[PDB]
């Protein structure tokens, strides 16, 4: 338990990364395509920080549509998450100064 | 420990669903749904799931 | 309560958390309250207790399954390690009643090995709202013909 | 905080003479979004504060401390050990190998 | 960050060392060092930071 919170998730990384992907696509982007291009380690945190940048721009989330993913561990085992339908702006999230 | 939800929603009643409309900070109806093999909420402080 | 003590069954007997060693089953501590211990110590004492008398409430006699079956925990494991949260989870499940946690994002790691879906809320402005996610195990196998 | 750190300033001084501020439970109930303006603020009185937490947010301990005291309990005897950050970091990089 | 810890030692006494024995479940001598620009005590539940 100690090295497991010792490798915790760090979220400012996973801002800076996140602005990084949005700059160079330059498009509307789903979570399972973040999830793809981003494999995280922390799959569950990382999805919720997501949903909370898409919320904290403005930008809202169809949760009555749905859209799927697939992950993995270190240790081969495989995970199927159901998430929902969003799509994240570049311009809108650079607009929002980061905490 | 996970797999023994089967008894669950068979012996006995389990929340599944919630509905609010203009209660607290939350304007307007909204909804969410909840697993039967247990579920969390998050959020960041004073988002308001207490 | 000089009464009560005479004509009330309630008040006939007078009620002890204990703790049992597993090998030999001599008690190591008649634990009367919680006056003292660590915190998070004392999340455990009270949820174990809390657990066991909620069962006790909800069913009726002779019932194995109450037939109300959720608990609610506001800022579960808020001061708990991830060594104790497992085991308090693990007696909600002995108990047999589904869990609905709240955690202000933390202990996420934990949540995630015994729980299926999690409920998003997020505020801005004089406003919020929640939204909804799920996941699940692909079981069938972790690698063909491969290590597992 | 702001109390604690001006009752410490002796008369007629901007900082204050006794640093340490002690927070057992530090962030049991605060998010990251809260902790860093309550480290900002701590660190803006003039403090240098001393954090206890039970492994939770250990990112953000990482972020504005560069020591750590890790205490572990074994039977009715409890040991003591100081190191550093980057030290503990290479402790969790010799697991690595498992 | 260390432009701002020019603060501590210069101007205020800070804490460094604690040294125990025999206090609580600390069987024999202890000590801990303290860092001037600030420490964080880590443990499991119910081990000695209290
Ligand atoms: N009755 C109230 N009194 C004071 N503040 C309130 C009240 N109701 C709502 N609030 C505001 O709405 C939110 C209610 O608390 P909440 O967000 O649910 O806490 P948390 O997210 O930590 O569980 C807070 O942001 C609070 O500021
Ligand atoms: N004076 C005491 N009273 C009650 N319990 C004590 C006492 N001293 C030691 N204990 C035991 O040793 C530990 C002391 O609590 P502690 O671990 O320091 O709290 P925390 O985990 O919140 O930092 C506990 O595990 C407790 O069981
Ligand atoms: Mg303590």
């Amino acid at each position: 338990d100690f090295w497991d919170a010792f490798n915790g998730l760090d979220r400012e990384v996973l801002i800076q990364q996140t602005l990084q992907l949005l700059a160079k696509e330059n498009r509307p982007v789903g979570l399972a395509e973040l999830a793809e291009l981003l494999p995280p380690a922390h799959d569950l945190e990382t999805f919720a920080v997501w949903i909370g940048m898409a919320r904290e721009a403005g930008i809202e989330v169809i949760d009555s549509q749905r859209e799927f993913a697939e992950l993995s561990d270190g240790e081969g085992r495989r995970w199927r998450f159901n998430l929902p339908t969003t799509g994240l702006e570049s311009q809108a999230l650079m607009d929002i100064d980061w905490e | 420990m996970n797999q023994v939800s089967g008894l669950a929603g068979k012996e006995s009643f389990i929340l599944t669903r919630i509905e609010l409309f203009n209660w607290g900070g939350f304007h307007g109806l909204h909804q969410a749904a909840i697993h039967q093999d247990g579920t969390a909420v998050i959020g960041p402080t004073g988002s308001g799931k207490t | 309560l000089g009464a009560k003590a005479l004509l009330d069954p309630r008040f006939r007997l007078e009620f002890a958390v204990s703790v049992m060693d597993r090998q030999s089953g001599n008690v190591i501590e008649s634990r009367t309250g919680s006056q003292g211990g660590s915190g998070g110590e004392k999340e455990i004492i009270a949820s174990y207790v809390l657990t066991a008398s909620l069962s006790y409430a909800l069913c009726p006699a002779g019932s194995r399954y109450p037939l109300f079956g959720t608990i609610i925990l506001d800022e579960a494991f808020s001061r708990s390690s991830h060594a104790v949260a497992g085991r308090i989870i693990a007696a909600l499940r002995e108990f047999g009643l589904h869990a609905v946690f709240i955690t202000p994002n933390k202990e996420m790691r934990l949540l995630r090995d015994h729980t299926r879906s999690a409920i998003v809320v997020h505020r801005r402005g004089q406003n919020s709202n929640m939204a909804s996610l799920s996941w699940e195990e692909l079981e069938r196998h972790y690698q063909r013909r491969g290590n597992a």
